[PDB]
């Protein structure tokens, strides 16, 4: 449900 | 070491080589034509030693500068004078400067009444320069 | 000693125009105005020393605006035309910037569209924009190159076997960062790849280089700093750790460098040490974007809110809200923010009204430019014109000149 560009925990 | 300067009027400063090199025109007298005593036929001792004053302060606008502008204008006008005679870029800056906050910001009657200016101006001629701004 | 003196009449009447030229040069333009209705003889100093456009040269030579308005208007060719026609010219510009500020508070613009026809996996990552090209990397692993004027694709590079994630081209070189966890140099010309960096364990997902040294950080966790001594000899100076999640941004300069993360914090090092100097928290979830120059930072993060730090002291300067989803990027420059969402829209906010703790936040807001219909992902701005590509497969130039 994230981009590739960017990411949590 | 020390150079003397010679004023207009005749009198004699000590001063460092490295506070009168601050000067261009005293650094290419002393440098390129070897000359000592330095004279200095427009300016005399009053006007020498409020510069030789700034230069050892100074070896923006400081608070320092701003006490030190505390003259009377044709004071002023005779540093200017001065420090385009000896080419003092950061004297003649800072005057024009102080002359130049001394215009901003006024009306054109406020600046004649600061700098005594009668308006010279025909009544068309005002007028139109008036129409153009 | 004189009580009074007229030196704009003495100076040139003593053969030292120069001098009263410099003085009245410091003016401004309602100054300078009425310095012209003082006397006839300031006024002859005011229009034989060309004041008028000695004020519209260092309006240029001091302010960007005004040289993107000598650039595009064309009138900057006669800088460098007799003094009425500078002194016509000036209320010109100044009625043309405040049309210029009334189309930026009030939406009205026109758009470009480039469609980038991507044959697979659609979406526009990351860009960067001059006069002359856009650089923009896809997800299809492509670097595109397109024209600024005819927006025609002039050149497409391939090498990274992942996404495109950041870029950051000069006039040398251009640098890229993608999921292939790879960092890859390529000629700003030809377009030739020169080198690769093979460190980061993870996606490469920002990176950031200016005056020969490069800055990484990954979803490894990790940031990397590079010596760059020539495009081909890229020395790896330092390892940077302490990020407990996905580093999504890096930026610096020659104070500080700013990294943000999915672990909510962001992170101040020490440029010429390395060191670790301080962590900003605040933001209530991960921090997708940020741009750090001076003393500001400023911050988009997923718990839809803008946050704007001091450097020094670590505090947040404001909070703002507005976005109705994550704040994917975002940017700033010496007047307004510019910030995208996941939804699509950009939000342009007022940047002086924000550092001013006196505004309310209602009014921090000023436009909500809606023409994506996926994911801003990049974008980038100036004093006349937005550049940003989304998820949509589409990069818009939102230009507010007219």
């Amino acid at each position: 449900y994230l981009d590739s560009g960017i990411h949590s925990g | 070491p020390s150079i003397k300067l010679q004023s207009s009027d005749g009198e004699i400063f000590e001063v460092d080589v490295e506070i009168a090199k601050q000067s261009v025109t005293i650094k290419t007298m002393l440098e390129d034509l070897g000359m000592d005593p330095v004279p200095l036929p427009n300016v005399n001792a009053a006007i020498l030693k409020k510069v030789i004053q700034w230069c050892t302060h100074h070896k923006d606008i400081p608070v320092w500068d701003q006490e030190f502008l505390k003259v009377d204008q044709g004071t002023l006008f005779e540093l200017i004078l001065a420090a385009n005679y000896l080419d003092i870029k950061g004297l003649l800056d800072v005057t024009c400067k102080t002359v130049a906050n001394m215009i901003k910001g006024k009306t054109p009657e406020e600046i004649r009444k600061t700098f005594n200016i009668k308006n010279d101006f025909t009544e068309e001629e005002e007028a139109q320069v008036r129409k153009e701004n | 000693s004189m009580l009074q003196r007229d030196f704009i009449t003495a100076l040139p009447a003593r053969g030292l125009d120069h001098i009263a030229e410099n003085i009245l040069s410091y003016l401004d333009a309602k100054s300078l105005c009425a310095a012209e209705l003082v006397c006839k003889e300031w006024y002859r100093v005011t229009s034989d020393g060309m004041l008028w456009k000695k004020l519209i040269e260092r309006m240029v030579r001091t302010d960007s605006l005004w040289r993107g308005l000598a650039e595009r208007r064309g009138w900057g060719q006669y800088l460098f035309p007799p003094n009425s026609f500078y002194r016509a010219l000036y209320p010109k510009i100044i009625q043309d910037i405040e049309t210029i500020e009334s189309n930026w508070r009030c939406g009205r613009h026109s758009l470009q569209r480039i469609h980038c026809r991507s044959e697979t996996s659609k979406g526009v990552y990351c860009l960067q924009y001059d006069d002359q090209k856009i650089v923009s990397g896809l997800r299809d692993n492509t670097i595109k190159i397109w024209d600024k004027n005819t927006l025609e694709c002039k050149r497409i590079l391939t090498g990274h076997t992942g996404s495109v994630l950041c870029l950051q081209y000069d006039e040398r070189v251009i640098i890229t960062g993608s999921s292939d966890s790879t960092v890859r140099v390529w000629d700003v010309n030809t377009g030739e790849m020169l080198n690769t960096l093979i460190h980061h364990c993870e996606a490469v997902l920002h990176l950031r280089f200016n005056n020969g040294m490069m800055v990484t950080c990954s979803k490894d966790r990790s940031i990397a700093v590079w010596d760059m001594a020539s495009p081909t000899d890229i020395t790896l100076r330092r390892v940077l750790v302490g990020h407990r999640a996905a580093v999504n941004v890096v930026d610096f300069d020659d104070k500080y460098i700013v990294s943000a993360s999915g672990d909510r914090t962001i992170k101040v090092w020490n440029t010429s040490t390395c060191e670790f100097v301080r962590t900003l928290n605040g933001h209530k979830r991960g921090i997708a974007c940020l741009q750090y120059r001076d003393r500001l930072v400023v911050s988009g993060s997923s718990d839809n809110t803008i946050r704007l730090w001091d450097i020094e002291c670590g505090a947040c300067l404001r909070v703002l809200e507005g976005h109705e989803e994550l704040v994917r990027c975002i940017r700033f420059d010496n007047k307004r923010i510019v910030s995208g969402a996941y939804d699509g829209k950009i939000k342009v906010w007022d940047l002086v009204a924000a550092l001013d703790p006196r505004a309310p936040a209602g009014t921090l807001c000023l436009r909500t430019l809606v023409e994506h219909s996926g994911r801003v992902f990049r974008l980038q701005f100036d004093e006349f014109q937005i550049v940003s590509s989304s998820h949509d497969d589409t990069i818009l130039i939102w230009d507010f000149l007219n």
